[PDB]
């Protein structure tokens, strides 16, 4: 498609609206409520442009740019007069009831609308009368609420209802008076409701964890980085101020997490922040705790692990691969253990061979969005993997849009696509041992125990192909379900499997592999996607070694007289009580951590690694692509005393002064260089980001704007002196603004976004090849693995049917989204958002028990009694008592086992 | 404490009984309460919202969207007035001005012992016959000052 | 008319099924724009929506719907009952057909009439509203309600 820009030719898509292409083009127009991800309604009326009809026209007439598609041989104008005037009325017709806020609003410096006022060239005020008021609504405790500076843009309620699928925030009222929040005071329900503060483009949804200790973004450091909450991976930038952690923003992938995060990722960064954290190398002697710095603490390390017969180490996943990788050089690929438990390291090797031998492609998260059927089989994906479950709702969504373009309506025009494809969707069948929030779009749920949806996928397996094993005792009832399900997924071009390991069973992992397998016989398209459950459970995986049960039992026999624990509490994957008796024999033990376990009080050692946020290194997410984080902060730059280094750094100047006597620290494409070299399976960690010497015409990239301030403030309390600026040896990138952060530098790691004229997260489209797509250069991350040319066989393990069995109940997991991350309960502003700790019951067990809702009941688990208040689960199935995973006291490695003397107490 | 009657679910289901979808039958929900109770309260949204399966605050917006479905309590008799352009060319400002005499409040007040809320509406379609008020469900036209305490004794 | 077989199920036998509704508002003034009115009958906020594509593409709950006023569908019968013919003779003007007009607001008669299209602002005020009031001069009018 040919159009014509100001008398200046171009070439865009013909598809496209005129306004997505204009901005892909570099061209500026004024706009608020057209959203790339969100399409177009023709609400602001702020994208006008003067549309003539022919090239010898001098009229034109004024369109709007979001509404107009960008067809062949159309002829616009931008800085029109009329359009240019226009354009001005509307910005001071917002501004007519604004408030006059900015020097006190969280959006001012980061505000979309001042962009938008300043671009249109609007400065002087006529308007003499009075501005109406908005009361505000409480939120909950993530989101903080300002009606006064809305302009009615209706983004919010978009994003909310059409994409995010909640339903506890809308519009309501009338002329002027439009107001948009809830219909009463109250948290809101949406697990997404946190990219709110980015959606609006004025700053009534400001994030309120963030406006604790608020600063301004150009007062920010920022970096790219990878989220640690879960295995999804998407992009975050962390932005930091007086050497705490003060934001999450969304970094842009095009391939992952393009627009929106979650909530766990978005407002649970607050254990880095915490003041318990450990800061200095601390050694136990006695009852005295020594604080030395990092020489001393390697050469002690390197005498007590030199003495020692047999070192072990036992990794994490949460972890890099460089620190996992540097432990496991330390004590050997032998005495190297991973940090889970032995079902569910069998559990993610099973995930890892089904993803990268099952012959299946595994979609990226924004390759989700366009497949055409989805079965969920197991996995609760919106506690569990939240971001893959709003592009399933994406793909779900779907088939409203191929409805649309059946009729020749564009793709960008979404209330006439939500209009043609009212209520009709692509078919979503999910499986759990009770409700999900999938349910209002699902098309069937599966409310069974984890072997029965285990039996559930084996079947519809046998039915779409009769090689693979069939399942004996079926219901009729279940039989017709399965065959609704087999009839919609073997009509879809792309079908798609989700499973995981948080399903707490083997023979669901089987059974999905085996469903993804039966359709790819049948020449569709499947795709097959795993949720795994800590940010670098892949990469874990995929380095292997044996499971924390070995090393407990290395341990307790006495072979092993020394152990590293690499940041792993080691009471989410094993029985506390087991796990303090094998560190209390150990005569050594070291604790490299960045957080305050319970397993330091027993420790010899304790290194204070650093989080993510402090950090670099590589995590593998649940689709085997390797990621780079980059470190936000020097720790040492305002406590001087301070040692907080790299786990890896930590383990390598360990391994270095215990073979040759002298501490080395190690750079980082070193560690990267002895990966590859060492583990082939590895290699790939290398592309992910380019390596400390990468320039863009010879000056680093910077992580601060070029606007920072207080440099020659900052640590004037504790030294009038300005110390010496932090170097950064590890990356690419510099403690400074004295880089470049240029939207056209050839590169693909952008630590924050910034244009000239956009100081709003809309900057992104200035960073983007085109608006809505991938970055300009290509997206960061790298697949480690391709898709095989064979696939696995059929699994034909299919397990019994659930039998409850008297006086032995199955633990039936629950996950949150708040709360079973083990990271995300330390963060301080979680604990409103977390819920209480009950147990879920069925009506008949409770009945059977004469136990009510509320009541408190106890259980032995492994000689521990425990008591927890109940509530009554309608959907779980008799037999089950329903546990909440990841919470306190209640470690994940319950799901799937058994409890006795369950009893009221 | 919300509670849907018997007859009113019933209504409210004969009302999804004519459409296609069970939302078209939200005005109509939110006008069989405000018949039966006078207004909207707090609780009747959720009630209508579980009843119809829609989210609660398409509901909300529902009920403030349209002018004659009242979130807020009313008198038991509510005098809407027309102020358009033609009873204001008939000149119901006098009109105005009587009933807010006779009434001693405010347009989009409440009488002290509730009997009468008075409210300015649009045109009625009685433009030929005005200035026009309209009662609870009886429209009376031609109005003049001095009818006004006259005709309001007859609304008990 | 349902009870003398004008409406429901096989209408005049000719296999043909209409149910007519009554869809009573509350009480809106956008409400009378046709995708606000669809978006109304839907149960949604009256806020209409933009065209292309237009109701008779995908209107009602994305089905296809004509929307048209009192009048037009009151005329309608006695175009079919008449013939063509008889209803391009009524006036001899381009728009066909008869219209309800009257004048309102202080005049001798505010009323309603059917007159042809071409009768003329004059007539419709005097020789059928009856003139301006007594001690009240002409000084504006609009022609077709509050929008003109
Ligand atoms: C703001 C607005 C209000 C309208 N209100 C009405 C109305 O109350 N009644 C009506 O018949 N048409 C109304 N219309 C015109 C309709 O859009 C549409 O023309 C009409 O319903 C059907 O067209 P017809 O004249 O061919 O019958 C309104 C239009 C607008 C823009
Ligand atoms: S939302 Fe933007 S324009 Fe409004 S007060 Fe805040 S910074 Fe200023
Ligand atoms: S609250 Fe924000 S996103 Fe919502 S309509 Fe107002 S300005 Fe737009
Ligand atoms: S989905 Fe997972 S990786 Fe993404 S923001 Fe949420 S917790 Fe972080
Ligand atoms: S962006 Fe086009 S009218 Fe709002
Ligand atoms: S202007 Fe008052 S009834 Fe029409
Ligand atoms: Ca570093």
């Amino acid at each position: 498609a040919t159009i014509h820009v100001d008398g200046k030719e171009y070439e865009v898509n013909g598809a496209d609206n005129l306004l997505e292409a204009c901005l892909s083009l570099g061209l500026d127009i004024p706009y608020f409520c057209w959203h790339p991800a969100l399409g177009s309604v023709g609400a602001c009326r702020q994208c006008a442009v003067k549309q003539y009809q022919n090239a010898e026209d001098t009229r034109g007439r004024l369109v709007m740019s979001c509404m107009t598609p960008a067809s062949d041989g159309t002829f616009i104008s931008i800085d029109d007069e009329e359009a240019k005037q226009f354009r001005e009325s509307v910005v001071e017709w917002l501004m007519t009831n604004h408030p006059h806020d900015c020097p006190v609003c969280e959006e001012g410096g980061n505000c979309h609308l001042q962009d938008m006022t300043v671009m249109t060239g609007h400065s002087f005020r006529r308007y003499r009368f009075t501005k109406r008021t908005h009361r505000n609504q409480d939120l909950g405790p993530f989101i903080s609420h300002e009606m006064n500076r809305c302009i009615a843009c209706y983004r919010c309620v978009r994003y909310y209802k059409d994409y995010a699928g909640g339903t506890d925030l809308g519009v309501y009222g009338a002329h002027d008076n439009v107001y948009f929040g809830r219909p009463e005071d109250g948290t809101l329900e949406s697990e997404f409701s946190g990219n709110l503060v980015e959606i609006c483009p004025t700053g009534v949804f400001t994030d309120k964890t963030h406006s604790e200790r608020y600063n301004r973004k150009w007062d920010m450091q920022f970096a790219p980085s990878i989220c640690q909450q879960c295995s999804i991976g998407c992009n975050i930038s962390p932005g930091e101020r007086y050497g705490e952690l003060r934001r999450i923003e969304n970094r842009y992938n095009g391939t992952v997490n393009h627009y929106f995060l979650c909530d766990r990722g978005r407002f649970g960064y607050g254990y880095v922040n915490l003041k318990d954290r450990p800061r200095q190398p601390v050694q136990r002697r006695g009852d005295d705790f020594i604080t030395l710095n990092a020489e001393q603490a390697m050469q002690g390390a390197a005498d007590i692990l030199r003495q020692s017969k047999k070192v072990i180490g036992i990794g994490s996943p949460r972890a890099s691969v460089e620190s996992n990788f540097a432990l496991r050089e330390l004590v050997g690929e032998e005495n190297f253990y991973t940090g889970i438990a032995h079902g569910e390291q069998e559990r993610l090797q099973l995930a890892l061979k089904v993803l990268r031998e099952g012959g299946i492609y595994t979609p990226a998260l924004r390759e989700i969005e366009s497949y055409d059927a989805v079965l969920v089989l197991g996995e609760d994906v919106t506690q569990t993997g939240a971001r893959v479950a709003l592009a399933v709702r994406q793909a779900v969504k779907g088939k409203a849009r191929e409805m649309a373009a059946a009729q020749k309506v564009a793709d960008w025009q979404i209330a006439a696509i939500l209009n043609i494809g009212q209520r009709a969707k692509h078919p979503l069948f999910v499986t759990n041992v009770d409700d999900t929030r999938l349910d209002d779009i699902a098309a069937w749920t599966y409310r069974a125990p984890v072997e029965d949806q285990a039996r559930l996928g084996f079947a519809i397996a046998h039915a779409l192909d009769n090689s693979a094993p069939a399942v004996d005792g079926i219901e009729p009832e279940l039989q017709s379900k399965i065959d609704v399900i087999v009839q919609a997924l073997a009509g879809a071009k792309k079908p798609l499997i989700i499973s995981g390991t948080n399903a707490g069973s083997l023979e669901v992992i089987q059974a999905a592999a085996n469903v993804a397998k039966a359709l790819k016989g049948r020449g569709a398209d499947v795709g097959i996607t795993m949720i795994a459950r800590s940010v670098n459970s892949m990469g874990l995986g995929i380095m292997g070694g044996g499971s924390l049960e070995e090393a407990l039992t290395e341990l307790e026999t006495g072979r092993a007289d020394a152990v590293v624990v690499l940041e792993n509490d080691l009471h989410r994957h094993a029985s506390a009580t087991r796990v303090n008796a094998a560190l209390a024999k150990a005569p050594l033990v070291m604790v490299v951590d960045h957080q305050r376990t319970a397993i330091m009080e027993n420790a010899h050692l304790v290194l204070s690694a650093a989080s993510f946020a402090e950090s670099d290194g590589t995590v593998i997410n649940n689709e085997g692509r390797a990621q780079r984080f980059f470190q936000v902060y020097d720790p040492a730059y305002y406590d001087s005393k301070t040692v907080m280094l790299e786990s890896w750094r930590w383990l390598h100047s360990l391994h270095s002064t215990l073979l040759s006597r002298e501490v080395d620290w190690t750079q980082l494409d070193h560690v990267i260089d002895a990966v590859v070299a060492k583990i082939p399976e590895l290699a790939g960690i290398k592309d992910a980001a380019p390596d400390a010497t990468f320039r863009i015409r010879g000056q680093k990239l910077a992580r601060e704007p070029h606007r920072y301030s207080g440099r020659t403030a900052m640590r004037a309390n504790i030294s009038v002196h300005e110390p010496r600026q932090p170097q950064d040896i590890d990356t690419m990138f510099t403690f400074s603004m004295e880089g470049n952060n240029q939207p056209t530098a050839h590169r693909s790691q952008v630590p924050f976004a910034w244009a000239p004229g956009w100081n709003s997260p809309q900057a992104w489209n200035k960073f983007q090849d085109e608006v809505g797509g991938k970055l300009r250069f290509g997206d960061p991350g790298v697949r480690l693995f391709e898709t095989s040319e064979n696939g696995l066989d059929y699994f034909t393990s299919v397990p019994a049917r659930f039998q409850p069995q008297d006086g032995k109940w199955r633990i039936a997991p629950y996950y949150h989204l708040f709360g079973s991350d083990e990271l995300s309960q330390r963060a301080p502003v979680f604990q409103s958002r977390m819920p209480q700790p009950y147990i879920k019951l069925n009506p008949a067990d409770a009945a059977k028990l004469g136990v009510n809702a509320g009541t408190r009941v106890s259980f032995s688990y492994d000689g521990n009694t425990v008591t927890l208040p109940v509530e009554i689960a309608e959907g779980l199935t008799a037999g089950q008592v329903g546990l909440p995973m990841g919470m306190s006291g209640i470690a994940p490695v319950l799901a799937g086992a058994h409890l006795e003397d369950l009893k009221e107490a | 404490a919300f509670e849907l009657s018997a007859a009113e679910r019933e209504a409210i289901e004969h009302e999804m009984h004519h459409y296609e979808d069970p939302r078209a039958a939200s005005i109509e929900a939110l006008k069989i309460v405000q018949k039966q109770r006078g207004w909207v309260p707090d609780g009747a949204i959720h009630a209508i919202a579980d009843v119809l399966g829609i989210p609660a605050s398409d509901v909300e917006g529902v009920a403030t969207f349209y002018s004659q479905i009242f979130r807020q309590p009313v008198g038991r008799h509510v005098i809407r007035y027309c102020d358009s352009v033609v009873c204001h060319i008939n000149g119901y400002q006098g009109i105005q001005a009587a009933l807010e005499k006779k009434l001693n409040i405010k347009p989009g007040q409440t009488t002290f012992d509730g009997r009468f809320t008075l409210l300015p509406t649009c045109c009625l379609g009685n433009c030929d016959k005005g200035p026009n008020m309209m009662i609870d469900e009886d429209t009376h036209a031609h109005l003049t000052p001095e009818a006004i305490p006259e005709l309001l004794e007859r609304y008990k | 008319a349902t009870e003398a077989g004008l409406l429901g199920k096989n209408i005049m036998g000719t296999g043909f099924d209409f149910e007519l509704f009554v869809h009573t508002g509350a009480g809106r003034y956008i409400c009378g724009e046709e995708t606000a009115l669809i978006n109304s009958l839907e149960g949604r906020r009256a806020n209409p929506r933009s065209k292309p594509p237009f109701p008779a593409t995908s209107g009602a709950w994305g089905k296809p719907t004509c929307v048209n006023n009192v009048e037009t569908l009151c005329n309608v019968p006695a175009i079919l009952a008449n013939g063509v013919e008889w209803y391009q003779n009524i006036s001899k003007s381009k728009d066909a057909g008869t219209k309800l007009m009257g004048f309102s607001g202080r005049v001798k008669n505010p009323g309603l009439w059917e007159l042809p299209f071409g009768t003329t602002a004059r007539e419709i005020l005097e020789d059928y509203a009856g003139g301006m009031r007594d001690g009240l001069k002409f000084k504006a009018w609009q022609p077709g309600g509050a929008g003109t």
